[PDB]
RNA sequence: CAGACCUGAGUGUGGCAGGACCACCCGCUAAACUUAAGCAUAUUACUCAGCGGAGGAAAAGAAAACAACCGUGAUUCUCUCAGUCAGCGGCGAGCGAAGAGGGAUUCAACUCGUUGCCGAAUCGGGUCUUAUAUGACCUCGAACUGUGGCACCAUUUUUGU
RNA sequence: UCAUUGCCCAAUCUUUGAACGCAAACGGCGCAUGGGAGAAGCUCUCUCGAGCCAUCCCCGUGCAUGCCACAUUUCUCAGUGUCG
């Protein structure tokens, strides 16, 4: 109960916290340079639900076909209005 | 479209010619292990028309399932019971063999989605169905916006929920209203409906 | 001593070997027969020599050319300035179907070694129906080779040049 | 030309074509902890009467140490940490939950002295 | 809001004598007024097929229904782009927004 | 018996530390409903068993 | 004269899967108690239990429907009909529905395989550009056929070729 | 700059665990690789000393299984399938 030591250890938490923060992000950077892979381990690459990790990436999902596309061009439907 | 030939040709099951084809297949399976990947169907015509369209992600399986019917398994074949559901080969088996088959494929791996499957052969023993299975992970496939529907949450299996047309057959789907009836909201749902309780707001 | 006639195998070996044998064993219909009377060592080969004249090639030639047409033609106010169509064999299952159906390849060359033979089974018959020339030709592989694919499926000539006729 | 020769009527596979994989950038761990260490190894000294006696007689310190510790590790640590060498260690963990190390400090050192280097009483 | 649909006399004996604005439309009618169905769908007028269209009367009535909506058309254009396409009309004219609408107004039951 | 695995070694240890009067200093505070060291294990009554 | 191809191995390489959870779902499967004053049919119940297996809901869903009209127009769901003149049923016990109408909700609808699709697959994977496609190039998945076009409502049927 | 305040993005997270190197009433035991530490040795002869480095120990992380794609434009094979 020269109680002050708790804090000091808690200070220890603080360097330590920081430290990895830095390292970790260090790492992250030097992973890239390709759109993918190994850039950056999973533990650098942050969990996000089974489903959330699953999912259709937008390109492949919005990048539908010519048939439709032409069609889409052909049948837009924005505003009309009626009453009289 | 060559399939037009192919198909008809394919209708000729009951003949010698076929039976050659069949026979080789009937030694081949008969020689062979239970479930196998294929580098292509043995019945492309159905496959392509049940939808196979030549690229990755499309996976082929041939599958062997014992035919026959079944016993009601009971230890030592004894039922206490009132008479009714009796007999060793009693209750006949509502689910279809194809469906089981697919389903067993469904169980068989930790991936595949039955796109569909067709019978290819049967013998005195085994039914063979050639199963069109898909993985929903290929980046091209995933890329594929036509099929990508396949990817989704409802597709954490399918076949055991009864999703093939055939499965759907035992699942009973016909739109012929007075031969469509009950199963139309499943078996059950409709039961729940039909035997509802007195929910009357007012009275 | 050596064990092969007194070995055992994996089944896959077993299978194929056994498969040939069983394939000899049963009485095969004439319909099942109609592969077997294949062209001769010479003849089949000779044809390949020609076939190579009519073979198909790299994506490039058309592209390289496209690049031509585009550059010249499509820009310049001159139209249809390209060279000529290449002269290769007509191939490809579906294609040949129409071909046949349009009675338009002269001669059809039918492979007797193909993954469903069923896929092609109707063809000699068909040929016969279309009263066209049809050959029972060996192997997929060489065919593959004139087209540079691992094997190749069905084959016909619509044309060539008269010189070769 | 030329077929194999065979050592059993039946077939085999041959062990071969193995040569590098080396899957993963692996070793994941950032900024490595290196597991355990000294201010944590030795937790608070043990100091009973028995310590008092032991200190004297084999030149020995009783310390409460990290119970997971294998002997070795402890040995490395202290020697370096305390500028010493130890003739021998008996350890046990009591369900007290702690590993107690009975350490005879060598003649090059005196556990009591050394005690009051720590400033141990 | 409401999307134009036809008017029908509709079922039974018990209904033999009755009319309801039914599902869908009648491509034939729509045709008869003239209108690309696809386009019609874009306008928000239903379509159908399984209306097999049993008798004459229906057209007649319907073209007028159709027409009437159209009479009461606004159609919004796009600016820069020319109002033109259908000859989409007058920016201030409505007020398109809010009174959603019930189609019954443009062509009644 | 004579010998009795580390896990086992753990179970007593963990318990023992609980088997004694609740930390009194705690008790003293404001609003301390605190009846007693409830859950304390004992042996001539309460073998831990197994 | 000469060495493939083809298939099945084994690596390497990148994913995936498991088990959770499991109120509701979706499948699957599947009692007896009960009642009938007995009881076997029946009933319970196509319920319990069991099992598989999903989701945020699921399920369903676009005509081999309904009809018998002066007609109707995906599904769902609701109300309704009708506990019925539909009716099943020791025909008893006990059971037993649909269609329409009103109505909610909805501008909901959709593809491929059999049609000439075709001047080195129009593709895809990889690569590399471009800051993505695209460009580009291989790979080599792919001419056992992916593209595009067309998809028995059309296209104008048909004939105005 | 209070707050065991509040919130929370930021992170940590043993030992487990479907639980997966192997294993299991054992903190057992491995296997590849990295990394650490050090009597002795060695070396520097630095006088000491120091270093350097070995026997020795530890830690990190791979390494379970299935399935799936793939490999330089090819990875290595097999086969009485099969080419002349």
């Amino acid at each position: 109960r020269l109680g002050r030591i708790r804090t000091i250890r808690k200070g220890i938490a603080r360097i330590m916290t920081v430290l990895n923060k830095n390292e970790r992000e260090n790492l992250r950077k030097f992973y890239s340079d390709k759109k993918l892979r190994s850039a950056k381990p999973k533990t650098l690459r942050a969990k996000l639900t089974h489903r959330r990790r699953l999912a259709l990436k937008a390109n492949e999902k919005n990048r539908k076909t010519r048939r439709q596309l032409r069609m889409a061009h052909k049948f837009p439907r924005r505003i009309y209005a009626v009453k009289v | 479209g060559s399939f037009m030939y192919l198909n008809e040709l394919w209708k000729k099951k009951s003949s010698d010619v076929m039976r050659f084809i069949q026979r080789v297949r009937a030694w081949e399976f008969r020689h062979q292990h239970t479930i196998v990947r294929l580098r292509r169907p043995t019945r492309p015509e159905k496959a392509r028309m049940v939808g196979y369209k030549t690229k990755q992600g499309y996976v082929v399986f041939r599958v062997r399932v014992r035919r026959g019917g079944r016993k009601r398994p009971v230890h030592k074949g004894i039922t206490y019971g009132k008479p009714n559901t009796a007999g060793v080969l009693g209750r006949k088996l509502n689910k279809n063999n194809r469906v089981v088959a697919e389903q067993r494929l469904g169980k068989k791996y930790g991936n595949l989605r039955v796109l569909n499957s067709y019978w290819v052969n049967a013998d005195s023993t085994f039914l063979w169905y050639e199963v069109v299975a898909v993985d929903p992970m290929h980046r091209a496939i995933r890329r594929d916006p036509r099929i990508n529907w396949i990817v989704n949450a409802v597709h954490k299996h399918r076949e055991q929920r009864g999703l093939t047309s055939a499965g759907r057959k035992h699942r009973g789907l016909r739109q012929k209203g007075h031969k469509a009836s009950k199963l139309r909201p499943s078996r059950r749902a409709a039961w729940r409906r039909n035997n509802r309780m007195v929910f009357l707001r007012k009275r | 001593r050596d064990l092969s006639r007194f070995m055992r195998w994996p089944t896959f070996v077993t299978m194929q070997r056994k498969k040939r044998v069983l394939q000899r064993r049963l009485k095969v219909p004439p319909a099942l027969n109609q592969f077997t009377k294949v062209l001769d060592r010479s003849s089949r080969n000779e044809l390949l020599k020609l076939v190579k004249k009519y073979a198909p090639e790299t994506r490039k030639a058309r592209r390289d050319r496209l690049t031509k047409v585009a550059e010249e033609k499509k820009k310049n106010p001159k139209g249809t300035v390209s060279t000529k169509a290449p002269l290769c064999v007509v191939s490809g299952l579906q294609e040949v179907t129409r071909t046949i159906e349009k009675k338009t390849a002269r001669l059809v060359l039918i492979a007797n070694n193909v993954d469903p033979i069923e896929l092609v089974l109707w063809m000699p018959t068909l040929c016969r129906a279309n009263k066209i020339p049809y050959a029972i030709v060996k192997d997929k592989a060489r065919l593959g080779d004139a087209i540079g694919r691992k094997t190749a499926t069905c084959v016909a000539f619509t044309d060539v040049n008269a010189e070769d006729q | 030309t030329k077929r194999k020769a065979y050592t059993r009527p039946q077939f085999r596979r041959p062990h071969t074509y193995r040569r590098p994989a080396t899957v993963k950038p692996s070793s994941n761990v950032s900024a490595i902890k290196n597991k355990w260490d000294a201010f944590r190894i030795i937790r608070y000294p043990l100091t009973t009467d028995k310590a008092m006696k032991k200190i004297e007689e084999n030149n020995t310190l009783t310390f409460i140490v990290d119970s997971r510790a294998n002997k070795t590790e402890i040995k490395k640590a202290i020697r370096k940490l305390y500028q010493v060498k130890t003739v021998k260690v008996n350890t046990l963990i009591r369900p007290d939950g702690l590993k107690k190390a009975y350490i005879r400090l060598s003649a090059s050192y005196d556990a009591l002295d050394t005690a009051n280097k720590m400033g141990l009483v | 809001l409401k999307a134009l649909r036809p008017q029908v006399n509709c079922p039974t004996v018990r209904y033999n004598m009755k009319r309801r604005l039914g599902r869908g439309f009648s491509l034939e009618e729509l045709k008869a007024a003239g209108v690309k169905p696809r386009y019609a769908r874009t306008i928000g007028i239903r379509v159908d097929r399984r209306r097999k269209n049993k008798s004459e009367e229906g057209m007649n009535i319907n073209v007028q229904r159709l027409k009437t909506y159209m009479s009461k058309l606004v159609l919004f254009p796009l600016n820069r782009k020319k109002p033109q396409k259908g000859d989409a009309t007058e920016e201030e004219v409505k007020a398109a927004t809010q009174d959603r609408s019930r189609y019954g107004t443009a062509a009644v039951g | 018996g004579r010998f009795k695995p580390l896990a086992i070694k753990k179970k007593y240890a963990k318990k023992l530390k609980q088997n004694r009067p609740v930390p009194y200093w705690i008790r003293l505070r404001t609003g301390n409903r605190i009846k007693w060291n409830e859950k304390r294990r004992h042996w001539r009554r309460t073998k831990l068993h197994y």
